[PDB]
DNA sequence: TAAAATATAAT
DNA sequence: ATTATATTTTAAAAAATATAAATTAAAA
DNA sequence: TTTTAATTTATATTTTT
């Protein structure tokens, strides 16, 4: 009942890399208002929000509300068959135990289907709530992802410090105590340096740093990170894609 | 409880999560010690040794479930070693009957050493195993020095363990018995170990999703692990699991299945004590819950050197490198949980 | 003595790139016709012949029909020492039980000069019938290599289904049911952009993939492979040596 | 009190990159010269010898002659946050133990501010005198990594013999023997591919290679690699960092 | 305390 | 005539260590 | 895109006494 054809294989590849490992089986549920995954990990600490809307999709129909649950390892290696100008056609029938990925080549030459099994999948969704957050800070995506990097060789754990003079992610472990300070850059403002401070309140929260790291392997998804957080509220690691939806990363902070 | 987990595999695996041990990370969880304590003294034998100092003192468990809370530190989960105290009389017998399975293990002791073969003698030295007031004062004397808080139970210390997993204290009970799970335990650990992160996996039960994928409640979980095989009492010969699953799903209580069962086809046993152990399953002799507090103290390092090396002539560099890294681990961030902050508005399955 | 001059080296280190996790020992047979190697895997599955003719070599000059036992792992590792631009001489005396490569610089500045024993090994030469082929498809190997890596991905079974419309590779394992559909391509013949199938009768067969990935291995010697396959005969994995010899990949269905 | 700030500190990252492998504790000896390093081996055979003088450190201020130990597996991780273009200013204390490094971007908003552990260590002063070496070469830094690499997978030593056409590499063992010769070059360029050798007298030298190939992990320093070898005396690999300091690598000949 | 193997048994 | 089931019987760890292997990020 | 070159990582030894 469920057809969508997407005209690049690059937007697909590049969410399931990012979900390939931080979270290994997920429950996508699949309106006629567009794609949705709010799935939730083993480890306890951390949500995606998935929103791939139907205006993305190039052709989309949807007869029925429906719940597929796949493992993500295996949707990955399934998505990596697939080039990065590759045309994805996910389609799922009535009794739907197969999902059908067609990988169509730009050359209109090679036509890949992937009958991938799925499995019995009960995963809860948990609540979130439309909320003004105190920090806001937008980020160039490789930029965090070489923070996350740089800060994961140091400890196990991130002190993010937001102010007025910019934000500041802390490491302390064995080798020592790094801080990358970062100013909001108002002279330039481009499409890729583009670290803007919305600012109501100075926060300073202590994240773990193998999620940020598991969280920045969405870092070919779009050229922007929003990391929004108040005080006590989990931070929101958001990948706004240009075309559809978004890829909201939801982590707890560690309370002293 | 007599194949309960093969069970619940078979009939409902959405209650089973394949956990990793570092994904926790400040988790608080009960512990059975002696069933730590036979582990630690079946697996740490090298072979016809049984581990122990040159004085002949036995100690391979007191360094075995050191290491192992020490990486139990290291991934973040915070233990309580909750002991086994007086068992309840139901199980005084079958334990005595244990314990004769044991004599018969010595007799078979003079096919061991007697012949000379060496295989049967590691064999029956795993077998001759037997927990002492020794051992338990030894590992709570080693547990007062790290400071991890330990619960000597008045009752069976799985009990103990799914009544403090019951006032909410604990999350979680560490037993590998499927005891817990009858006794009234929400989340149950199974196979929770240091080193082996991938070849034996962290497996949670739920009881919740046990009893929500199975239509059932607490009345009838107890009366399904009398009948499918109950450590306290006798179960019924003619019933195993499946039969248990198509017996309670269809008929509720006890009492209305050992009424219209026959004695022809199914016989039940002459020395019936369902309801006494349906009441040991159901209100236990377990301690007050919030008399006690849980606190996690350092570790005194010098004591640790003196009793954990000193009597038991082991190493120094190991162990205080395993004490640095227990205070490096508990020093920290405790980590924060997700269902702390978003509430769970609903649920969403494949269909 | 065996002397032979080859100024783009690079197609041999392909070579011995290409039959280094196929081949543990290998017994190269040289003649005045040129190099040729006739031998089976370690796992005695797939078949491999390499044929080099003698044109293509810039100094070729042998005079018996000599046999090379070579581990070419170490054929591989010393051929790792040459590089995209060198020129490979292989050299054996009469003698000497001994193979000398010899690597001169495109501009002639570092003269390598390896020294390789040669181990003595059974004669794994029994010979392959030659067919007329139902099925030959002349295929970009560009494409094969991404079909036969992905499709390693699913299981260990590619199901290769020929007829005239398209050729159809399929995988059925334990996570999903792949199935790859390539049509006749009308861009003139190109080098990378041609997918050319010759017919007798639609055909079916079932290969490994283990050694299909291993014969993925020998793709940066061309850019066009030919698969040919008949009816219950070892699929051929051809690849056409820029104009110099040809490497065979004979592999038995399963 | 001690500033050292470097507009590209890329070096600073390559020369922890170069000897993170061979040292896993050192002594930076800072004074108002620059840094000298001076250590040995973690197995006591090869002895490296670091100086960055003070002209290239673009703000250099020391005050006091520290000798600080740093734990380079560490400081390698600590300079592996660093870009290729961060300016890298080295801040420290005469009284804390910290070694501080502020790492800024060329857009102006990325400053990281990393410290370090230190270490009160003393290694023994091993000054070796400066002799007038008999045989020196001067050839690309790729060219003798790739040597150290492919005579790698045949054996562990090399015998080095330098002469009036060229100096040759020669590596021996199971897999067979090599002989690399390179002869020098007619002025190509002055550090672009161009092997240049002085000469006093002929002289063979026979090194192990493992410690070599810990040795050409300092090829993307410089362009130049300047061995310098006499009779019965270790072999001295010679990196001239952008004409602001040396990584000297002694090695004993077995 | 746990799981498997295999003869045995009845739905 | 497979499905169950209760018989027989095995089994329980965790350090470092060296070494072989599969990613992953780095470097073309 | 493609290889190297590290970089962990899952095996598999051994004493831990």
């Amino acid at each position: 009942m469920f057809e969508a054809r997407l005209v690049q294989g690059s937007i697909l590849k590049k969410v399931l890399e990012a979900l390939k490992d931080l979270i290994n089986e997920a429950c996508w549920d699949i309106s006629s208002s567009g794609v949705n995954l709010q799935s939730m990990d083993s480890s306890h600490v951390s949500l995606v929000q998935l929103t791939l809307r139907s205006e993305g999709f190039d052709t989309y129909r949807c007869d029925r509300n429906l719940a597929m649950g796949v493992n993500l390892t295996s949707m990955s290696k399934i998505l990596k068959c697939a080039g990065n100008e590759d045309i994805i056609t996910l389609r799922a029938e009535d009794n739907a135990d197969t999902l059908a990925l067609v990988f169509e080549a730009p050359n209109q030459e090679k036509v890949s289907d992937y009958e991938m099994k799925l499995m019995d999948l009960d995963v809860e969704q948990l609540g979130i709530p439309e909320q003004e957050y105190s920090c806001v800070v937008k980020m160039p995506s490789g930029e965090f992802a070489r923070i996350c990097r740089d800060l994961s060789h140091i400890g196990d754990a991130v002190v993010i410090s937001c102010a007025k003079d910019g934000v500041k992610f802390s490491a302390s472990g064995e080798l020592g105590n790094g801080n990358i300070k970062l100013s909001q850059t108002s002279n330039v403002d481009k499409e890729e340096e583009a670290v803007t401070i919305e600012m109501n309140e100075p926060v300073q929260l202590t994240f773990a740093l193998r999620y940020l790291n598991f969280f920045t392997k969405a870092t070919p998804l779009s050229s922007t990170v929003t990391l929004s957080m108040s005080a006590d509220v989990p931070l929101v690691v958001e990948y706004k894609i240009a075309d559809m939806g978004h890829l909201k990363y939801y982590l707890a902070p560690k309370i002293e | 409880i007599q194949g309960l987990a093969k069970l619940i595999a078979d009939v409902a695996p959405s209650a089973i999560r394949e956990n990793d041990i570092k994904s926790y990370f400040g988790r608080k969880v009960a512990i059975d010690a002696s069933m730590s304590i036979y582990q630690f003294l079946i697996a740490v034998r090298q072979g016809g040794d049984v581990l122990q100092n040159e004085e002949g003192e036995t100690t391979s468990h007191l360094m075995g479930m050191f290491y192992r809370t020490i990486r139990m530190m290291e991934n973040g989960i915070k233990p309580v070693y909750v002991f086994d105290g007086k068992p309840p009389q139901l199980k005084s017998g079958e334990l005595a009957k244990r314990s004769e399975r044991r004599a018969e293990a010595e007799k078979q002791l003079q096919q061991a050493q007697a012949a000379g073969a060496e295989q049967e003698v590691e064999k029956f030295t795993k077998r001759l195993v037997k927990v002492t007031k020794q051992h338990n004062d030894e590992c709570k004397h080693l547990l007062s020095l790290m400071g991890i808080p330990y619960l000597d139970a008045p009752s069976e210390a799985e009990a103990s363990c799914a009544a403090l997993v019951k006032a909410g204290k604990v999350y979680a009970a560490a037993t590998e018995d499927m005891d817990c799970l009858t006794f009234g335990s929400p989340v149950l650990m199974r196979h929770l170990t240091a080193s082996e992160a991938k070849k034996l996996p962290i497996q949670e039960f739920h009881l919740s999703r046990i009893l929500q994928e199975l239509g059932l409640n607490q009345e009838q979980f107890v009366d399904l692990c009398i009948l499918l095989g109950s450590d306290y009492c006798e179960s019924i010969r003619g019933i195993g699991p499946k039969r248990a699953v198509d017996l309670i799903q269809k008929h509720k209580s006890i009492e209305e299945i050992v009424r219209r069962l026959d004695p022809n086809k199914y016989p039940v046993p002459e020395n019936w004590l369902h309801k006494e152990a349906h009441q040991l399953f159901l209100e236990p002799e377990v301690l007050d819950p919030e008399s006690v507090e849980l606190k996690w103290s350092e570790p005194n390092e010098e004591e640790l050197i003196k009793f954990m090396c000193g009597e038991k002539q082991f190493s120094e560099e190991r162990i205080r490198s395993g004490v640095k890294r227990l205070s490096k681990s508990r020093q920290g961030s405790t980590q924060g949980r997700l269902d702390d902050f978003f509430k769970v508005t609903g649920s969403l399955s494949s269909a």
